C-alpha cells in the first residue's frame, strides 16, 4: 500500500472558533478528487459540527438536568456531543468507503487530530 | 508534593457534627437547605474540576502540519472577525496553537482555550473543566455568605452566655469565614468579570490590546449561555484507536 503524501484542512475561522473547517478546495487534490463532492462533503461535515454546537433548548435542559443529578447524567448517559461523534464516524466511514477508496483516499477523524486539521 | 485545600473541608464539617441540630422547635425549621445542598454541590464540583482532562492536545508527533518551514519566524496570523490574532509555533507540542490557547509551562503540557494554572486546583483549566471550575468557586463563595450571614444563627439567638460545651465550635468557624471571605470573593467577582467579558487571565496580563479588540467578545449572555449549560466538549486524549480498512490500490 504505497503512500504518496497527506494534505491538511484549516479549519474555517472567519465564522469565528466554531467547529467548521475551511471549505475552499485544495489545489493539491485535482483530479483525485473533484471540487464538487468535496464541498458536499465538508459542507455536511461542518453541519454536523454545527449541529452537535447548537445552543438550542434541548442543550439547556441538559445543563439544568446535569446540573441537578450532580452530574452523575454523564455516567449513565453520553453527551449530545458525543453521539454527534459517533453519528459523524459512520459518516466518514461510508464516505471512505463509497467515494475516496475507489479514488486512493482515505481520511481520519478530527478528533483523533483533536479537531484541529482532517487528515485525508 | 502538592496538596489541596484540607483546612476548607475542615471548616465545614464543624457545622456538620454539631452546630445545629435539635435548635428547631421555634425558629427557622428547614435546616439542611441551607448549608448541606450547597456543601455537596461545592464538592462534586471541586471534586470534577480536579480530576478531569482540562483540554489536553494529543502531543502532535512529529511529521506534523507542513514541514516547509526554513527560516519562518514561527507565526502565522488568521484573522478572526477581521482581528488578526498572533498565534505560535509550538516547540515540544508540535502544532500552530489555535486562537485563544496557549502552553502551561509548569504544567508541561500545551492545550486548548487556556485560563490559568494553580497547585491548588492541581492542574491547569481549560474548557472542559472551566464550567466545573466556575461552577465550584461560585458555590463555594454562596457556601461561605450563606455560613457568615445566616448560619450565625446559633450565636445571634444565643444569649450573652453562650458558655462554651458546643459555642466553641463555631467560634472558630467565624473567624475562619472572616479571613477566607475576601479573597474568595474577590477572585470569584474576577472570574465573574472574566466571563462578562470575551476575556480571560492571560488576556488581562496583557497589557497590550487596545482599540479594536476581543475579537470573540460574543454577546455576554451568550458567553454565560456557552460557559454554563453548553454541551460539554469530549476529551481529545486517550479516544480508542481504530482500524484500516484495505490497502486501496
Ligand atoms: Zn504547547
Ligand atoms: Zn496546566
Amino acid at each position: 500500500a504505497p503512500v504518496s503524501g497527506k494534505v491538511f484542512i484549516q479549519r474555517d475561522y472567519s465564522s469565528g472558533t466554531r467547529c467548521q473547517f475551511q471549505t475552499k478546495f485544495p489545489a493539491e487534490l485535482e483530479n483525485r478528487i473533484d471540487r464538487q463532492q468535496f464541498e458536499e462533503t465538508v459542507r455536511t461535515l461542518n453541519n454536523l459540527y454545527a449541529e452537535a454546537e447548537k445552543l438550542g433548548g434541548q442543550s439547556y435542559l441538559e445543563g439544568c438536568l446535569a446540573c441537578l443529578t450532580a452530574y452523575t447524567i454523564f455516567l449513565c448517559m453520553e453527551t449530545h456531543y458525543e453521539k454527534v461523534l459517533k453519528k459523524v464516524s459512520k459518516y466518514i466511514q461510508e464516505q471512505n468507503e463509497k467515494i475516496y477508496a475507489p479514488q486512493g483516499l482515505l481520511l481520519t477523524d478530527p478528533i483523533e487530530r483533536g479537531l484541529r486539521v482532517i487528515e485525508i | 508534593v502538592s496538596a489541596a485545600a484540607i483546612f476548607l473541608v475542615g471548616a465545614t464539617t464543624l457545622f456538620f457534627a454539631f452546630t445545629c441540630p435539635g435548635l428547631s422547635l421555634n425558629v427557622s425549621p428547614a435546616v439542611p437547605i441551607y448549608n448541606a445542598i450547597m456543601f455537596l454541590f461545592v464538592l462534586a464540583n471541586f471534586s470534577m474540576a480536579t480530576f478531569m482532562d482540562p483540554g489536553i492536545f494529543p502531543r502532535a508527533e512529529e511529521d506534523e502540519d507542513k514541514e516547509d518551514d526554513f527560516r519562518a519566524p514561527l507565526y502565522k496570523t488568521v484573522e478572526i472577525k477581521g482581528i488578526q490574532v498572533r498565534m505560535k509555533w509550538c516547540a515540544t507540542c508540535r502544532f500552530y496553537r489555535p486562537p485563544r490557547c496557549s502552553h502551561c509551562s509548569v504544567c508541561d503540557n500545551c492545550v486548548e482555550e487556556f485560563d490559568h494554572h494553580c497547585p491548588w486546583v492541581n492542574n491547569c483549566i481549560g474548557r472542559r473543566n472551566y464550567r466545573y471550575f466556575f461552577l465550584f468557586l461560585l458555590s463555594l463563595t454562596a457556601h461561605i455568605m450563606g455560613v457568615f450571614g445566616f448560619g450565625l444563627l446559633y450565636v445571634l439567638y444565643h444569649i450573652e452566655e453562650l458558655s462554651g460545651v458546643r459555642t466553641a465550635v463555631t467560634m472558630a468557624v467565624m473567624c475562619v469565614a472572616g479571613l477566607f471571605f475576601i479573597p474568595v470573593a474577590g477572585l470569584t467577582g474576577f472570574h465573574v468579570v472574566l466571563v462578562a467579558r470575551g476575556r480571560t487571565t492571560n488576556e488581562q496580563v496583557t497589557g497590550k490590546f487596545r482599540g479594536g479588540v476581543n475579537p470573540f467578545t460574543n454577546g455576554c449572555c451568550n458567553n454565560v449561555s456557552r460557559v454554563l449549560c453548553s454541551s460539554p466538549a469530549p476529551r481529545y486524549l486517550g479516544r480508542p484507536k481504530k482500524e484500516k480498512t484495505i490497502v486501496i490500490r
